DNA sequence: ACACACTCTCCAATTCTCTAA
DNA sequence: TTAGAGAATTGGAGAGTGTGTTTTTTTTTTTTTTT
C-alpha cells in the first residue's frame, strides 16, 4: 500500500522460529544463494496475497517490480585487520567511518544487438561480466556470420558507487595508524553516505583476481579483496512523545537538563546550562531579500589549569550527532577549512557542517591560522579562490573553543582583555566568554577531594554525582525531537525587554553582536521548554547567562580589574 | 534482481545420482529455465537446405504483411481511379488478352505468365471484397473470368508449368486457381457454374491438386502459404457439392502433414488467420476422419509447448481458444493408446512402420 | 645436458625422516602433534633441529652409523619442507574424535568426482589440495652449536647463502596488510559437468578456458570451463622489510635492507619499530615471460620467514607459567623488595637511592580509570630531573631506557614538535599525503626519556601538552583529519636558569617552566651539587673501585639481575589495587593542608607555585604502585604515607 | 581507445566477451547531449527590447 | 595555468569585491596593484604567451590596525595598505 | 609553423583568446617575428588526427592553415621640408 | 618466446541424383 | 516404393605465418640558511 519494494530482517527472528534454526547458519555460510531464495519466496508471496484475498491491486504491477530482502543483525562485529582467507563469501559485519564516495558509475546489464543488413534485433542478458554475442543473425532466411551489432545508448543499465571506510580508533594495533577497506555498493544505496558519517555494515567479504596488463588473459597470484554490502545502518511512538511532554512539565527541567550533558563532573552549572544552549541553537532565518541570520552559538571557555575544561568538550564531542575535536598545534588553515588536491576536499569546520567543532588549546595555534575563523564564524561561508577553483560553501558549524590566559595562570593585576588577549575582531565574534578561576577554599576543596576520591572506591565504578539524571539516549532524542519540531517567534514584550536591556549595557563596551547574541539565547532557552514563543522570562536568563559568565558583577567599572575576593 | 556478478552456483542432479552444472539467479528457482538454459549452451547447429529468379519484386518472393503508404487525396485518387477501371474496363481488357494467348501460349516467355496470373488475381479479390463490404457494389463487374476460355488458360498454364519443374510461374498460377475457385463459391450462394465445377474437378485436376501440399515442404515460406490456403478453398467447395470419401482419403497421409507443421513452427512471422487455417484441417484429419496415427510424431508435441506457453502466442489472442481445446482432446486420446499398448514410448520419435503384418495393427 | 654425481642420495635422507618423526620422544613427540593436526586441533607443525642431533647422536651411540641430517637440511633447506610434508601425509593417523565432517566443500566434492569414477568404471588431483597444516623448522641451539645459530647483520648476506637457512639481526622498517595468495584454483566445466584443477607457483598464471578431459573429448563437448571460489585453496600472504640497526652502519656508507614473506599461521607477527632475530631461508625471485628474456642474470632476492625471536618480552606477553614463579618466589621469600629494586638501577652510581625509588614507581606506574559516563583518567605517571650539571642526571636515564621493554630516547635540541608527535608528509611520487607517527607514538604503552629539555624551543614544547594528559593526538591538515592513540609517560631532565642553581632567586624562578607544563608532572625532582670533604672523598672511593675492575663495590648487596627484573615487574603491572573508606579520609584530609600552605605562601622565597587538584591524582597514582610493587590488591595507608614522603623529599635540596 | 581506433594502442571492471574486444575489458562514462541554451544569471535597441 | 580564468576576469566590466583584503599577502596585493594600474592581465610561460582585458572596477573592506581605529592618526597610519595602492581608490 | 592568437582589442569582453596554427612554405619562412601583429590569405585545411578521436571520444578532425601571402622611407620633398 | 590475429589448405561429411528390383 | 551406388558441394580442423611486448606551473607541510 505505500507502493515500496525492500524489506528490513535481523536475522535473530530465524532462530526464534524452530523450523529456521538450520536456515541462519546456512545464509551466514552460502548469502549469494540463499539471498536470492528469500527474494523470490517474498514476490511470490505478495502475489498470493492480492489473489487469495482477492484484492483490486494491479497484479501486472507487482509482477513487474523487483523486491530485495536485506538481512542485518547477524552476529559479533569483527575487526577490519582480522579478517582472513577462510572467510571469503560469507557474510561479515563492520563498524568505521567514512572518508570520501565516488561518483556513480554505470553498470551494463543487458546488452542491444541489430543486425547490420536485415535490421533483426535481440536483447541478451549480461552474466558473469561477459557478453554472449550471437555466432550469425539468427533470422531464418538472413543466417548468416559476423551479421550483429551492438548498440551502446539502446543498453540497460544499474547504478554501481565505491565508499572508502576507515578503521575506527578503537581496534587500532599500539603504536601504529588505521586502515581502510573499500565498499561496493548498488542502486537504492547508492548516494546514502557522505564524508565524516559513522556506520555499520552488512556483507559479503569477497575477493577477485588481476591482470598483469590489458593485452592478455595473465592474472597476478596475489587477489584484491573487498566487501559487498547488502545493508547499512547509523550507529517516533506515542511513548516516547508521552515521556517528552510529560518531563518538559517538570519544574527542576533546566537544572536537570544541564547536570545531565556531563553527570560525573563537579558544579560548573553556569558552564553546563551555556553549552546545554548551544546544543538547542537558536532559530534559522531567511528573508526574501536582506539575507539569512545564524542561528548557532559560539563559546569561548578561559581561566586557569587543571580546571576541567578539556574534560567538558570530551562529552560535547560524543554527545553531539555530527562534530570534530581538534588542538591548536594540530590545525593548519587548509585543514581547518578546505583543500585543493583538479578536485577540491573537505576539512573540519566543512565536515562539520550543522553539528559542533570542538577546539582545544585555543591560545597555540598562530595569527594566521586563526584568521581564517573570521569568515566562518560570521558568515557560516566558505569562499575560495585558487587557480582552477574558485567558489562558496556553506557552513553552518558551531565552535566550543579552550584556552589559558597569558601567562599561562590568571593575572589579577591586569585587565580582563589583557588576559585573554584575541584581537577586537576575533573575541567580538563569540556569543558567551566563560572565566573560571583556580580560587582556593576550604569548602570547596573538601567536597572536589571526596566527589574525586569515591572514584576509587570500586573496579569499576557505578557512583554518579546526583541522584536523578536523564539516560544519554533518552536525552538525545528530547534535544533531537526540539530542534526538528519547535520553532519559537519574538513577543512584542520580548522586544520590548530586549531594547531595554541592550540600552542599559550600551549606555555607560556592549556592541551591536551582544543584541543578536541576546536574541539567539533567548531562541535557545525557548525550545528547550517547548514553547512556540520568546518571552519576558527567557530574555531575561538570556541577560543574565551573559553577566554571570565575565564575571561582571566582580569587575571593577573603571580600571576593567576584577577583585579576587568577590569571587 | 540483484546484479551480474551477484550470481551463485546451482548443480542439479540426475536419476542414477549424476550431476551438472548451471550458474545464474534465476535457475536457482525455475528448472524449465535451467533445463533449456542447459541445452542451450552446446555448439551445434545442422546446417540447411533452400527457387525464384528472374523478376521484379512482387507477392511470389516478398513478405507481404508491409503496406505502402497513401495520402488521403492519394488514397481517394487511387481508389477512384481502378474503382472506374473495375466499373468500366476490366471485362473488355480480360476478353481480349485472353482471345489472344490462346492462340498464342506455345509462344509464352516467363513474364507474360507472372504477369497475367497476377492481374487476374488482384481485381477478382478486390472486387470480392468491395462487395462483401457494401451492396452498391455487385459482382457483375468482374464476371468475364469464368466463362470457359479463360478457365482452360489458366488451367493450361498451371499445368504446363508444374511438368516442366519451373516453380515461379507455378506459384503465381496457384494464387490464380485460387481465386478463380473462391469466386465460384460466391456465385453459387446466389446454373453453367456448375458444369464449370464439374469439369474444374475432373480426375486428372484432382491428382494435380492433391500432388501439390506434398512438394510444398522444400520451399519458401510463401509456397507453403498458398498451398495451404488453396487446400482449404479446395475441400470447401467439395464439401458444398453435397465421391468426397474418395478424395478426402487422396489428401491424407505423412507428406502433406510435414508440411503443415513445417509451416506452423514458424508462427511468430504468420497472421492470425492462417493458423485457424492449419487447426481446421487438424480438426478434419484427427476428429472428423479418425486417422489419428498420423499426428502422433514428436515434434508436434514439442510445438504444442512452446506456442501455447507463456513465450509465445499472446494470453489473449483468438489463436489460444483453438489451440488449448485442441491440446486437450489430443493428450486425451494419447493416454488412451499408450496404456492399452506400450509400445507407443518408442513409437513417437520415429514415422510410422509400412509392414504389411504388424503395421495395420500399428495404425489402429 | 650435462650430468654430475654428488655425495648426497634422497631416498636414505627419507628413510632417516619416517624413522624420526615415529620414534624420537624427549609415546613419541611429533606423533602427538599428528593427531592434533588429525583431530583439526592444530595447524602448525614446528620442527625442532636439537631433536635432529639428539636423535643422530643416540643412533650413533648404538653402534650404527647414519647420514648428518642436520646439516643436510640447512645446506639446502627448500627441497625438505617437500620430503617431510610426504612423510607427514604418510605417517599421519586417524582422528580420534568426530569432526562433522559435512562443513568441507571439498570433502563433498571429491567425494562426488570418486563416485562418478566409480559408475564411470562400472593423480586425480593435488595433493596440496588437501594439506591442512603449514611446516617450519627452528634453527639450532647455539649453546648445543653452526651458521644457522650465529646472527648476520644485513651487509653479511653475501649471495653465497642462497638456498640455504640463515637467521638475521635488524629493524623492522615497514608492514604490509594481509592479503590472500592462490595455491590450487578450481574450475567447472558447462556441457559435461566435470572439474579441474590447476596449481600456481609463479607470481602469475593463464587461466584455464578449454575442457581437455578424454572423457569430454571422446564426447566431442567443447564446453566452456568457468572459475570457482568455494573450492579454490587460499593462503594468508604478508610482506615486510628489515633494516640494519644504525650502531653498526660503517663510516661513510648508507645502511642496506632485506625483503621478508611470511605465510601461514606466522602472519601478523612482525611489527615496525622491533628489534629482533628473524630466521629463515634465503632466495632468489626468477623473473617469468617476456621479461625474463631481456632481464639479464641479475636475479632479485628476499628470505622466507620460519621462525622469529624477540629480544625483550613485552608486558603484554606475560603469562605464569610455574618456571617464572619459581623465581618470583625467590623475590618475594626473601622480602624487602621495593629497596632491593630499587638498589639495583644503575649499581654504577652512588647514592641518589630517592631518585631511584621514585623511577622505579616510574617503571610500575598506576591504575587506569573509566567512569560509567565515558569520563577517564590517566593512569601514566611522569616525572622530570632538574639539577646543576654534572650529577649523572643524563647517565641515570639513559640507564633505565634499557629495562623498558618498549622506550625511546631524545634529546631537546636535534627534535621537532612534529617529529617528536606526529608528521604529515607527501612521502610518494603520487602526490598523495601520508600520516606517519612520531617518537611518542613509537612509544606508546612504554617510557619517553626527553634530555636537555630546557634547550627545547618554547613553541615546540606546546606540542607535548596533549599527549602528557590525554594520552592521544589529534591532527586537522591538508588531505588527513584523524586522531592517534599515545599511551606514553615522559621522563626529562634539565639544568635550572644560568646553569648551575642560584640561591638570589627563588626556586620558581630558577625552574623556568610555565604553570600549566610544570603542573603535568607527578614528581619533580630538584638535585643540588653542594661540596663536602667527607662525601666526595667516598664518592671518589666508589668511582676509582669502578674503573678499576668493572664492578661495583660490594660487601653486603647483591643486585637483582635486569631479567629478573623484569619478570617481577611485569608480573606486578597485572594487580589493579583498589583504594578503602579509611585511606580515602586520610588522603583527603592531606589535601587541604597542601593547598592551605600554598596560599599562605605564594609570597616567600620557599614557593613552587600553587596546589592543583592534579595533585590529588598524583598522589593516588604513587599509592597505587606502591600497592602493586607488594602484589596486593588493596591500598594502604602504608602506601599513602610513603607516597607523601617520596613527593615532601624532592624539595629538601634547597636546605644544603 | 579499447575498440579498434585507427593509428592508436590500447590503453570498476567493464564487459568483455564482444567480437572487436578478443580478451579486452570495455567501460562507459555518462554525459549530456544538448539541442539548444538559454542563459539565466544603443538605447534605441533597449527601448525596442523592453515591452 | 592548468589557461584558466581568474576572479578578475570574470569581473569584467563589472563589480569586484574584495573582503578582509589587509589579510592579503603583500605578494597577491602588487598583483592586483598590477591589474588595476593598466586593467590588462598578462601571461608570459612555458612558451605560451597571452594578454587579456580586465575592465573591472574594485569594492574593498579592511580592518584598521589593532582592529579600532586612532582618531590621532591619518588613514595611513591605521590602515596596513600601502601607499602606491591607496593612492588609486577613488574613495575612502 | 607559427602560432596566430587573436588580438586584445578584437576580443569580446569577459572571453579568453582563441588560437590558431599556420603553416609557412618555401619563400615565407623568417617573414614575420614573435609578438607582431600579422594579417594572413590562405587555405583552411583539415585533417584525421588519432590522439583527438581517443581523448574526445568522437569522431573530431584537426584544422589548419596553409599561408598563400602574409601582410603586417621618404622622398625628395621630405627632405626639403 | 610467448599469446594472439589472421590466412591457407585438404579432406570427409553431407545431400542430391540416377538406376533397378 | 525402397534402397543403394556415384557425384557434387561445403566446414572446419588444423596447420601455418606474421606480429607485439621490456623501459612550467599550482598548492601545502617541513627543514634549513639567509637577512
Ligand atoms: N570539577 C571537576 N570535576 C571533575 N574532575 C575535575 C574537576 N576539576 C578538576 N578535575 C580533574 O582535573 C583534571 C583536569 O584536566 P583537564 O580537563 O585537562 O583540565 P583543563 O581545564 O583542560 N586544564 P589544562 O589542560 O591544563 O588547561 C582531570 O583529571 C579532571 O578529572
Ligand atoms: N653519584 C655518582 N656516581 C657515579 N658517577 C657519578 C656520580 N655523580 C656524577 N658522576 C659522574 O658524572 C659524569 C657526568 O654525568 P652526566 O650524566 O653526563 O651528568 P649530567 O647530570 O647529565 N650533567 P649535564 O648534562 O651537564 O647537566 C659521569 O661520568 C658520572 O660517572
Ligand atoms: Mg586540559
Ligand atoms: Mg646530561
Ligand atoms: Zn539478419
Ligand atoms: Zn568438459
Amino acid at each position: 500500500e505505500l507502493g515500496t519494494s525492500n524489506l528490513n530482517l535481523d536475522a535473530r527472528n530465524l532462530l526464534a522460529y524452530k523450523q529456521t534454526e538450520d536456515l541462519y547458519h546456512q545464509l551466514l555460510n552460502y548469502p549469494q544463494e540463499v539471498i536470492s531464495i528469500m527474494d523470490q519466496t517474498i514476490k511470490d508471496c505478495m502475489v498470493s496475497l492480492i489473489v487469495d484475498n482477492n484484492l483490486d491491486y494491479d497484479l501486472d504491477e507487482i509482477e513487474t517490480k523487483f523486491y530485495k530482502v536485506r538481512p542485518y543483525n547477524v552476529g559479533s562485529c569483527k575487526g577490519m585487520r582480522e579478517l582472513n582467507p577462510n572467510d571469503i563469501d560469507k557474510l561479515i559485519n563492520l563498524k568505521g567511518l567514512v572518508l570520501r564516495s565516488t561518483p556513480v558509475i554505470p553498470d551494463m546489464k543487458v546488452a542491444f544487438f541489430k543486425c547490420n543488413v536485415c535490421d533483426h534485433t535481440m536483447a541478451v542478458e549480461i552474466d558473469r561480466g561477459v557478453i554472449q554475442e550471437p555466432a550469425r543473425c539468427e533470422r531464418i532466411d538472413c543466417n548468416e556470420p559476423n551479421s550483429m551489432s551492438l548498440i551502446h545508448n539502446r543498453c540497460s543499465f544499474a547504478d554501481k558507487q565505491v565508499i572508502k571506510l576507515q578503521e575506527t580508533p578503537d581496534f587500532v594495533p599500539d603504536g601504529q595508524t588505521p586502515h581502510s577497506i573499500s565498499l561496493c555498493v548498488y542502486d537504492e544505496l547508492v548516494d546514502s553516505c557522505r564524508a565524516g558519517d559513522r556506520i555499520e555494515v552488512t556483507g559479503t567479504f569477497r575477493s577477485i583476481p588481476i591482470r598483469a596488463n590489458s593485452r592478455q588473459r595473465v592474472l597476478k597470484s596475489l587477489y584484491k579483496t573487498y566487501v559487498d554490502v547488502v545493508h547499512v545502518k547509523k550507529v517516533i511512538t506515542d511513548q516516547d512523545l508521552a515521556k517528552i511532554r510529560e518531563v518538559a512539565a517538570r519544574e527542576d527541567l533546566y537544572s536537570l537538563l544541564a547536570r545531565s550533558i556531563a553527570p560525573s563532573i563537579y558544579e560548573l552549572e553556569d558552564v553546563k546550562k551555556g553549552i546545554l544552549l548551544q546544543l538547542f541553537g537558536g532559530t534559522n532565518k531567511t528573508f526574501t531579500k536582506g539575507g539569512r541570520y545564524r542561528g548557532d552559538i559560539n563559546i569561548l571557555l578561559c581561566g586557569d589549569p587543571s580546571t576541567s575544561k578539556s574534560q567538558i568538550l570530551q562529552y560535547v564531542h560524543k554527545i553531539t550527532p555530527r562534530g570534530v575535536y581538534t588542538s591548536g598545534k594540530g590545525s593548519s588553515a587548509v585543514g581547518l577549512t578546505a583543500y585543493i588536491t583538479l578536485v577540491l576536499e573537505s576539512g573540519a569546520l566543512v565536515l562539520s557542517d550543522g553539528g559542533v567543532c570542538c577546539i582545544d588549546e585555543f591560545d597555540k595555534m598562530s595569527d594566521s591560522t586563526r584568521s581564517v575563523l573570521h569568515e566562518v564564524m560570521e558568515q557560516q561561508t566558505i569562499s575560495i579562490a585558487k587557480a582552477g577553483i574558485i567558489t562558496t560553501l556553506n557552513a553552518r558549524s558551531s565552535i566550543l573553543a579552550s584556552a589559558n590566559p597569558i601567562g599561562s595562570r590568571y593575572n589579577p593585576n591586569l585587565p580582563v582583555t589583557e588576559n585573554i588577549d584575541l584581537p577586537p575582531p576575533l573575541l567580538s565574534r563569540f556569543d558567551l566568554v566563560y572565566l573560571v578561576l583556580d580560587k582556593v577554599d576550604e569548602k570547596n576543596d573538601r567536597e572536589l577531594a571526596k566527589h574525586l576520591t569515591n572514584l576509587y572506591l570500586e573496579d569499576k565504578p557505578e557512583h554518579i554525582s546526583q541522584d536523578d539524571v536523564l539516560p544519554v539516549e533518552f536525552l538525545t532524542m528530547y534535544i533531537s525531537y526540539a530542534k526538528e519540531h519547535i520553532h519559537p517567534i519574538i513577543t512584542e514584550a520580548a522586544k520590548t525587554e530586549l531594547v531595554r536591556a541592550y540600552v542599559g549595557m550600551r549606555k555607560m563596551t556592549a556592541t551591536t553582536r551582544q543584541l543578536e547574541s541576546m536574541i539567539r539565547l533567548a531562541e535557545a532557552h525557548a525550545k528547550m521548554k517547548l514553547k512556540n514563543v520568546v518571552e519576558l522570562e527567557d530574555v531575561q536568563e538570556a541577560v543574565r547567562l551573559i553577566r554571570s559568565a565575565i564575571k561582571d558583577y566582580a569587575t571593577d567599572p573603571k580600571t576593567g580589574k576584577i577583585d579576587m575576593n568577590l569571587v | 534482481a540483484r546484479h551480474s556478478r551477484f550470481g551463485g552456483l546451482l548443480s542439479i542432479q540426475t536419476p542414477d545420482k549424476t550431476r551438472l552444472t548451471v550458474s545464474g539467479s534465476q535457475a536457482l528457482v525455475d528448472e524449465k529455465i535451467a533445463l533449456q538454459k542447459l541445452d542451450d549452451s552446446k555448439k551445434w547447429n545442422k546446417r540447411i537446405i533452400k527457387a525464384a529468379e528472374g523478376l521484379p519484386n512482387s507477392l511470389l518472393n516478398s513478405q507481404t504483411g508491409k503496406a505502402i503508404f497513401f495520402t488521403e487525396s492519394n488514397g481517394k485518387h487511387f481508389k477512384e481511379f481502378i474503382n472506374n477501371f473495375i466499373d468500366s474496363g476490366f471485362n473488355i481488357l480480360l476478353h481480349s488478352v485472353t482471345n489472344y494467348f490462346t492462340t498464342e501460349q506455345d509462344r509464352m516467355v516467363t513474364l507474360e505468365q507472372v504477369e497475367y496470373l497476377l492481374f487476374f488475381a488482384w481485381f477478382v479479390k478486390y472486387q470480392l471484397l468491395r462487395s462483401k463490404i457494401d451492396n452498391s457494389a455487385d459482382i457483375k463487374q468482374v464476371s468475364e473470368a469464368l466463362k470457359e476460355v479463360t478457365f482452360i488458360l489458366v488451367s493450361s498454364l498451371l499445368r504446363s508449368a508444374y511438368d516442366l519443374k519451373n516453380w515461379t510461374v507455378t506459384h503465381a498460377g496457384m494464387i490464380a486457381f485460387n481465386e478463380l475457385l473462391n469466386l465460384v463459391s460466391r456465385t453459387k450462394a446466389a446454373t453453367d457454374i456448375e458444369f464449370i465445377v464439374s469439369r474444374l474437378f475432373s480426375d486428372e485436376r484432382i491428382q494435380l491438386l492433391s500432388n501439390l501440399p506434398k512438394i510444398g515442404s522444400k520451399y519458401s515460406l510463401q509456397f507453403m502459404k498458398s498451398c495451404i490456403e488453396l487446400t482449404h478453398s479446395v475441400l470447401k467447395v467439395l464439401e458444398q457439392y453435397s465421391n468426397f470419401q474418395k478424395v478426402q482419403a487422396n489428401y491424407m497421409t505423412e507428406p502433406v502433414i510435414e508440411t503443415y507443421i513445417n509451416f506452423l513452427e514458424r508462427f511468430r512471422e504468420l497472421e492470425d488467420d492462417s493458423i485457424k487455417k492449419v487447426f481446421s484441417f487438424f480438426h478434419r484429419v484427427f476428429v472428423q476422419a479418425k486417422e489419428q496415427a498420423l499426428l502422433f510424431r514428436f515434434d508436434l508435441i514439442i510445438l504444442l509447448r512452446e506456442m501455447l506457453s507463456p513465450d509465445g502466442l499472446d494470453r489473449m489472442s483468438r489463436s489460444r481458444k483453438y489451440v488449448s481445446q485442441f491440446s486437450d482432446y489430443f493428450l486425451a486420446r494419447l493416454k488412451k493408446r499408450l496404456k492399452k499398448s506400450p509400445a507407443w514410448f518408442v513409437g513417437l520419435l520415429f514415422p510410422p512402420l509400412h509392414n504389411s503384418e504388424v503395421g495395420f495393427y500399428q495404425r489402429y | 645436458l650435462p650430468s654430475i654425481q654428488l655425495p648426497v642420495d634422497y631416498n636414505n635422507l627419507f628413510n632417516e625422516i619416517t624413522d624420526f618423526l615415529v620414534t624420537f620422544k624427549q609415546g613419541p613427540k611429533y606423533m602427538a602433534m599428528l593427531q592434533k593436526v588429525a583431530n583439526r586441533e592444530l595447524n602448525s607443525v614446528i620442527i625442532d633441529l636439537d631433536d635432529i642431533l639428539q636423535y643422530q647422536n643416540e643412533k650413533f651411540l648404538q653402534g650404527t652409523q647414519a647420514d648428518d641430517l642436520v646439516s643436510a637440511i640447512q645446506q639446502n633447506a627448500n627441497h625438505f619442507t617437500e620430503l617431510f610434508c610426504r612423510a607427514i601425509d604418510n605417517n599421519m593417523p586417524l582422528p580420534t574424535k568426530e569432526i562433522d565432517y559435512k562443513d568441507d566443500v571439498l570433502d563433498v566434492i571429491l567425494n562426488q568426482r570418486r563416485l562418478r569414477n566409480e559408475r564411470m568404471l562400472s593423480e586425480l588431483f593435488p595433493p596440496n589440495l588437501t594439506r591442512r597444516y603449514f611446516l617450519y623448522f627452528k634453527p639450532l641451539s647455539q649453546n648445543c652449536a653452526a651458521i644457522s645459530s650465529k646472527p648476520l647483520s644485513v651487509r653479511q648476506i653475501k649471495g653465497d647463502f642462497l638456498g640455504q637457512l640463515i637467521t638475521v639481526r635488524g629493524i623492522i622498517t615497514r608492514v604490509s596488510d594481509v592479503k590472500p595468495a592462490v595455491e590450487v584454483i578450481a574450475y567447472t566445466c558447462d556441457q559435461c559437468g566435470y572439474e579441474v584443477f590447476q596449481e600456481v607457483n609463479s607470481r602469475t598464471f593463464t587461466p584455464l578456458s578449454e575442457c581437455t578431459s578424454e572423457e569430454c573429448s571422446q564426447n566431442q563437448t567443447k564446453g566452456q570451463l568457468f572459475m570457482s571460489t568455494r573450492a579454490s585453496k587460499f593462503s594468508a600472504f604478508q610482506e615486510c622489510k628489515i633494516q640494519e640497526l644504525s650502531q653498526q652502519v660503517p663510516v661513510g656508507h648508507i645502511p642496506r635492507s632485506l625483503n621478508i614473506h611470511v605465510n601461514g599461521t606466522l602472519v601478523r607477527s612482525l611489527s615496525p619499530g622491533d628489534i629482533v632475530d628473524v630466521t629463515g631461508i634465503f632466495l632468489p625471485a626468477p623473473y617469468t615471460g617476456f621479461k625474463a628474456l631481456k632481464a639479464g642474470l641479475l636475479t632479485e632476492t628476499y628470505l622466507e620467514a620460519q621462525f622469529v625471536r624477540q629480544h625483550k618480552k613485552k608486558f603484554a606477553s606475560f603469562s605464569l607459567t610455574s618456571d617464572v614463579e619459581e623465581r618470583v618466589m625467590e623475590l618475594i621469600t626473601s622480602g624487602d623488595v621495593y629497596n632491593r629494586l630499587a638498589k639495583s638501577i644503575a649499581p654504577e652510581i652512588y647514592g641518589n637511592l630517592d631518585v631511584k625509588k621514585a623511577l622505579l614507581l616510574l617503571l610500575v606506574g598506576g591504575v587506569d580509570k573509566r567512569v560509567g559516563d565515558g569520563m577517564k583518567i590517566r593512569g601514566d605517571i611522569n616525572v622530570c630531573l632538574m639539577g646543576d650539571p654534572g650529577v649523572a642526571k643524563s647517565q641515570l636515564l639513559k640507564a633505565i631506557c634499557k629495562i623498558s621493554p618498549r622506550g625511546v630516547y631524545t634529546t631537546g635540541k636535534g627534535s621537532s614538535g612534529v617529529g617528536l608527535t606526529a608528521a604529515v608528509m607527501k612521502d610518494p611520487v603520487t602526490d598523495e599525503m601520508i600520516l606517519e607517527g612520531g617518537a611518542l607514538v613509537l612509544a606508546d604503552n612504554g617510557i619517553c626519556c626527553i634530555d636537555e629539555f630546557d634547550k627545547m624551543d618554547e613553541s615546540d614544547r606546546t606540542a607535548i601538552h596533549e599527549v602528557m594528559e590525554q594520552q592521544t593526538i589529534s591532527i586537522s591538515k591538508a588531505g588527513i583529519n584523524t586522531t592517534l592513540n599515545a599511551r606514553t609517560s615522559i621522563l626529562a631532565a634539565a639544568n635550572p636558569l644560568y646553569g648551575r642553581y642560584n640561591p638570589r632567586l627563588s626556586p620558581l624562578d630558577n625552574i623556568n617552566l610555565p604553570a600549566a607544563l610544570l603542573s603535568r608532572f607527578d614528581i619533580l625532582f630538584l638535585m643540588l651539587d653542594i661540596p663536602s670533604r667527607d662525601d666526595d672523598e667516598k664518592l671518589a672511593e666508589h668511582v676509582t673501585y669502578v674503573h678499576m675492575h668493572n664492578k661495583q663495590p660490594d660487601l653486603d648487596f647483591t643486585p637483582v639481575e635486569p631479567s629478573k627484573m623484569r619478570e617481577y615487574i611485569a608480573y606486578a603491572k597485572t594487580k589493579r589495587p583498589v583504594m578503602s573508606e579509611a585511606v580515602n579520609d586520610y588522603v583527603v584530609q592531606a589535601y587541604i593542608r597542601l593547598r592551605q600552605d600554598s596560599k599562605r605562601e605564594m609570597d616567600s622565597k620557599f614557593s613552587f607555585g600553587q596546589a592543583t587538584p592534579r595533585t590529588l591524582l598524583g598522589i593516588i597514582r604513587l599509592s597505587q604502585a606502591l600497592a602493586k610493587l607488594r602484589l596486593a590488591d588493596m591500598v594502604d595507608i602504608d602506601d599513602v604515607e610513603e607516597a607523601l614522603r617520596l613527593v615532601r623529599v624532592s624539595k629538601e635540596s634547597l636546605y644544603q | 581507445t579499447q575498440l579498434g581506433l585507427p593509428g592508436v594502442k590500447p590503453s570498476n571492471s567493464g564487459v568483455t566477451g564482444l567480437r572487436s574486444l578478443g580478451v579486452r575489458d570495455l567501460t562507459y562514462k555518462i554525459s549530456f547531449l544538448a539541442c539548444h541554451v538559454i542563459s539565466i544569471g544603443d538605447q534605441e535597441v533597449f527601448l525596442n527590447s523592453l515591452s | 595555468v592548468v589557461i584558466e580564468a581568474g576572479a578578475l576576469m570574470l569581473a569584467d566590466n563589472g563589480i569586484c569585491c574584495i573582503d578582509e583584503f589587509d589579510k592579503m599577502d603583500i605578494s597577491d596585493q602588487v598583483a592586483i596593484h598590477e591589474a588595476m594600474e593598466q586593467q590588462t592581465i598578462s601571461i608570459a610561460k612555458a612558451g605560451i604567451h597571452a594578454t587579456l582585458n580586465a575592465r573591472t572596477s574594485i569594492l574593498a573592506a579592511a580592518n584598521p590596525v589593532g582592529g579600532r581605529y586612532n582618531r590621532k592618526l591619518s588613514l595611513r597610519g591605521n590602515l596596513n595598505m600601502t601607499a602606491p595602492i591607496m593612492s588609486r581608490f577613488d574613495l575612502f | 609553423r607559427v602560432t596566430l592568437q587573436e588580438a586584445p582589442g578584437t576580443v569580446p569582453p569577459g572571453r579568453l583568446p582563441r588560437h590558431r596554427e599556420v603553416i609557412l612554405l618555401a619563400d615565407l619562412v623568417d617573414v614575420s617575428k614573435p609578438g607582431e601583429e600579422v594579417e594572413v590569405t590562405g587555405i583552411y585545411k583539415n585533417n584525421y588526427d588519432g590522439n583527438l578521436n581517443a581523448k574526445n571520444g568522437f569522431p573530431v578532425f584537426a584544422t589548419i592553415i596553409e599561408a598563400n601571402s602574409i601582410k603586417r622611407s621618404w622622398t625628395e620633398e621630405e627632405e626639403r621640408e
